[PDB]
RNA sequence: UAAUAGCGCCGCAAUUCAUGCUGCUUGCAGCCUCUGAAUUUUGUUAAAUGAGGGUUAGUUUGACUGCAGUCUUGCUUUCUGACCCUGGUAGCUGCUCACCCUGAUGCUGCUGUCAAUAGACAGGAUAGGUGCGCUCCCAGCAAUAAGGGCGCGGAUGUACUGCUGUAGUGGCUACUGAAUCACCCCCGAUCAAGGGGGAACCCGGGUUGAAAGGAGAAGUCAUUUAAUAA
């Protein structure tokens, strides 16, 4: 999981204000960072299957939140799908 | 009567990792086959409803891949194994699918004709009692019964009157005076509705498997996952499915189905020596205990015996038959060739040991050879009857074997095996003119000295499977069980029951037929558990867990086909009956060794 | 302190016969000295079973020829013995937790010493409960079965381990510590390789625990853990 600091500076570029504690920008933008942290050992520690079980789980929510998303305000889907590289 | 022997073969690197290079890209048009076939084939439905592969498909698709670029760089005995490969897959599952699909019919059938007494009254218009005396004139028109009376329902609808032929049917082909509890009948019909409604799941099956070394589809699916979001619920499980998936780490095993395609030697040092036919550079040390040695030496003498005589004698009386070179697993770190080992596995015909038992293969070989000349009588097709009658003629020209007079037994002595859940073995040998047991042996004695080892599988099963739980639940890689002890302990009474046979002569053991009990206790305890926890499934399944778990634990199939071995290697018969559903497990043995004396006419 | 009960095994004791023991009537009479089946009983320095994790191309179960002489290979497995350990730091990674109640196929349970902090040190497979074990039972913990209660912030168009977080417990890779044995001791080789020196006993030769094998491919089933979904 991500390091103290790692988190504070994500929620503060994703959020809106310092406040918004768990907006699905925030929630989406720190799933990305630790997905992306998870393929990297995932890919070499072939053999570790007690990672893919956490990786399945947290690539299972960032679908979640970017759906629900998408149909609350597709401004804010865009915007979002362009900050985090995905496709 | 065949048995399969092995050794290590070993070899320097350079030879061991050659061969490695070979699979791996051998490993890949096995694959590639399956695919022209599991979508690619516009006729595989047919193929589905004959049960049978066509005999040259195979080879026909795998000629023109022989010049792919992928494909193209290995000897053409490596492709006739992959051809064999491919073909056997094929030939094995559509005859699964085809037996499943004659069950399903063979009870959808019979969940039309069974009725309840008051639905023949009804479909009849008639009574219950006019009805048992036309099942009395249905038994007297027939004295093949089971099968003539339900022809005679599939046939001969006679105005309804088929309802006394399922009335016979129903009643085990016999009349019957009792009229039927409501309550029983609902559960036996709903047996039935069981059985078909698992056929119809079943009937469908996987399409048959190739197996990918190369994580291709496994590395592109992770990188898809984490960078892309899916459209739907389904794509996104897609992906779950793909990346859950554990992909194979070995090649499919090389088969070389000519025994000639293994040429022997010995070594400078004393060791034996192989090579196959296209990788003749490689040459192969041989590594065995002298417990199975002296089938590696024979091989030797087996070749040395035939071209020492011009090939004036055939390897149709070769005493090694096929083998099956493979990779076995390793452990720990290091290069696959370095880490796997390469192990042959020959497949012999036990009974080309002896000269009295090759003089049995001679006349089989024999009379086959002549009946298939026969039955040919284009040219190819001659070019085929030129190595036919070359081994019609040198299969007469004996090798010099090892003289032992063959085992003979008393036509009327008979040993009866009875198999239960609690009792796996437990036999009677029956003398059937004087209708008199000369013996009677259950577990305790069957395998004497080792009897603690029933109450180890029991400990071993039940404490690993409750390691097995805990282990899972934490992501442990340790899972293990029991299965080495069972095939052990159902080798011990092989042994014991065939020695036992020897001992007073027997003519022959009898087994039961046992047939799918796994499937028949499934349905009738879900038919029961749906009575006493209706609409509640997960209580349903629940309901006598420990008695079905059991059952699919019980190994009556590898006990039955562990004493088959021993007993052709013996030269016992093997007979079969009906086992009783009542008695002892002695009074099961007797009577199921009398039974199949009775079926000798 | 506690663990009374339930369930599965292990013998011990009968009681009933036989697949057994004496006869000739080759099928009866007779009993339980053995060898075995069935029921019921038991927990007695009775007897018998008895799963903490690991270690040898180990020994014996082998082939051929008239029980004697030749040849012998190190494959895949099941036991019985014996010995060793109860681990080390260097990264990567999963899960779990605001705080409470219920407490699950949940974790933990040995001897001795110092602390009496939660942990070190030295012993060790006798290691919570019984003759021996369990998903059962007792004791402690319980966030990591599950359900319910519910505080403040973020979101609030159905999404929300999504906040209150530095620890707990796993997984994997690289290096490393001990045993690398079959009567002990010593020097080596692991796709190969053996050799050297002793103790004990039997009648200068042996002995110094036994046993099994028909192998591959594919489909399918049952339970059992994870994930997703309604």
């Amino acid at each position: 999981s991500l390091s103290t600091e790692a988190t504070a500076k994500i929620v503060s570029e994703f959020g809106r204000d310092a406040n918004d504690t768990g907006s699905t920008e925030v929630q989406v933008a720190l799933l990305t960072a630790q997905i992306n942290h998870l393929q990297g050992h995932f890919a070499e520690h072939k053999k570790d299957h007690h990672s893919r079980r956490g990786l399945l789980r947290m690539v299972s929510q960032r679908r979640k939140l970017l759906d629900y998303l998408k149909r609350k305000d597709v401004a804010r889907y865009t915007q979002l799908i362009e900050r985090l590289g995905l496709r | 009567s065949q048995i399969t022997i092995q050794a290590r073969l070993i070899s320097f690197e350079s030879n061991r990792q050659q061969l490695w290079k070979l699979m791996a890209d051998l490993n890949t048009p096995l694959i590639n086959e399956l695919l022209c076939q599991l979508g690619q084939h516009p006729d595989f439905e047919k193929w589905q409803q004959k049960g049978k592969l066509p005999s040259t498909v195979v080879s026909q698709l795998c000629q023109p891949l022989k010049t792919d670029p992928r494909f193209a760089g290995q000897p053409s005995r490596l492709y006739m194994s992959a051809i064999h490969i491919v073909d056997y897959i094929y030939k094995s599952w559509l005859a699964i699918q085809k037996r499943l699909q004659q069950q399903l019919d063979g009870k959808t059938r019979w969940l039309e004709m069974l009725n309840s007494d008051a639905e023949l009254v009804e479909l009849s218009g008639d009574t219950l009692e006019a009805i048992r005396v036309k099942a009395a004139e249905i038994l007297a028109i027939a004295m093949s019964l089971s099968k003539t009376l339900f022809d005679a329902y599939q046939e001969t609808e006679d105005i309804k009157s088929r309802s006394a032929i399922s009335y016979l049917l129903k009643n085990g082909c016999k009349l019957t005076d009792k009229e039927e509890d409501s309550e029983k009948f609902a559960k036996r019909r709903r047996q039935v509705e069981i059985q078909i409604q698992r056929l119809t799941e079943k009937l469908i099956s996987r399409m048959p498997k190739g197996r990918d070394l190369t994580n291709a589809k496994w590395l592109e699916t992770l990188l898809t996952a984490t960078t892309t979001v899916a459209e739907d619920n389904a794509q996104a499980k897609r992906w779950q499915d793909i990346l859950l998936t554990r992909s194979s780490s070995l090649p499919f095993p090389l088969v070389f189905e000519t025994n000639e395609d293994m040429v022997w030697s010995k070594n400078q040092k004393g060791r034996l020596c192989v090579h196959f036919n296209g990788l003749s550079d490689l040459i192969f040390e041989v590594y065995c205990g002298n417990r199975q040695l002296h089938w590696f030496q024979r091989f030797l003498e087996d070749q040395q015996t035939k071209r020492k005589s011009k090939n004036q004698h055939s390897s149709g009386l070769f005493t090694l038959r096929n083998g099956h070179l493979v990779w076995l697993e390793g452990e720990g770190k290091g290069e696959p060739w370095n880490l796997h080992h390469l192990t042959l596995y020959c497949c012999v015909d036990n009974r080309l040991w002896t000269e009295e038992g090759t003089e049995i293969v001679r006349q089989e070989k024999a009379d086959e050879i002549t009946k298939f000349i026969t039955n040919m009588k284009s040219d190819t097709q001659q070019a085929l009857i030129q190595r036919k009658q070359s081994t019609l003629t040198r299969i007469n020209n004996s090798f010099e074997r090892p003289s032992q007079p063959l085992y003979q037994g008393q036509s009327h002595i008979l040993v009866g095996v009875s198999l239960g859940l609690e009792k796996p073995a437990t036999v009677a040998v029956v003398d059937a003119i004087a209708n008199k047991v000369l013996a009677y042996r259950s577990i305790k004695q069957l395998l004497g000295d080792n009897y603690e080892l029933l109450n180890r599988q029991r400990r071993q099963q039940q404490y690993l499977s409750h390691e097995r739980h805990k282990a899972q639940k934490n992501f442990s890689p340790n899972q293990f069980g029991a299965s080495e002890l069972g095939q052990h302990i159902d080798r011990l009474l092989a042994k014991a029951i065939v020695a036992l046979a020897r001992t007073y002569k027997a003519g022959s053991i009898v087994l039961p037929k046992l047939g799918d009990m796994r499937e028949v206790v499934q349905s009738e305890i879900q038919a029961i558990a749906e009575q006493k926890f209706p609409g509640y499934i997960e209580g349903q399944q629940k309901y006598a867990k420990q008695y079905r778990v059991n059952v699919h634990r019980w190994s009556y199939g590898r006990l039955i086909q562990s004493i088959q071995s021993k007993a052709a290697q013996t030269g016992i018969v093997i007979e079969e009956g009906k086992q009783p559903i009542r008695g002892s497990p002695h009074d099961k043995a007797k009577e199921l060794a009398l039974s199949a004396y009775n079926l000798r006419l």
